[PDB]
């Protein structure tokens, strides 16, 4: 987690509304808005790892 | 660290409106009834001054 690579997720629909409601991990936190607000947004890609 | 501000509200406040309410805010995921949990949190903070 200190040294890994990351890559874009893109051209497919961001399920952030279900990702806000779902307890799919022990914790989550965000730099921008809450995930329910992210469910209304878009980007060229989200860089992820 | 005493300087307070608000992160969450059910609607934005009106011109020169004000609100003393503390509460635990609930993001529609559970009626958490005044105690914190997943998708429900205390809406005031104070700055990292």
């Amino acid at each position: 987690v200190y040294a890994w690579n990351r890559k874009r997720i893109s051209n497919c629909v961001a399920d952030y509304s279900v990702l806000y409601n779902s307890a799919s991990f022990s914790t989550f936190k965000c730099y921008g808005v809450s995930p329910t607000k992210l469910n209304d947004l878009c980007f060229t890609n989200v860089y992820a790892d | 660290y005493n300087y307070r501000y608000r992160l969450f509200r059910k609607s934005n406040l009106k011109p020169f409106e004000r609100d003393i309410s503390t509460e635990i805010y609930q993001a529609g995921s559970k009626p958490c009834n005044g105690v914190e949990g997943f998708n429900c949190y205390f809406p005031l903070q104070s700055y990292g001054f």
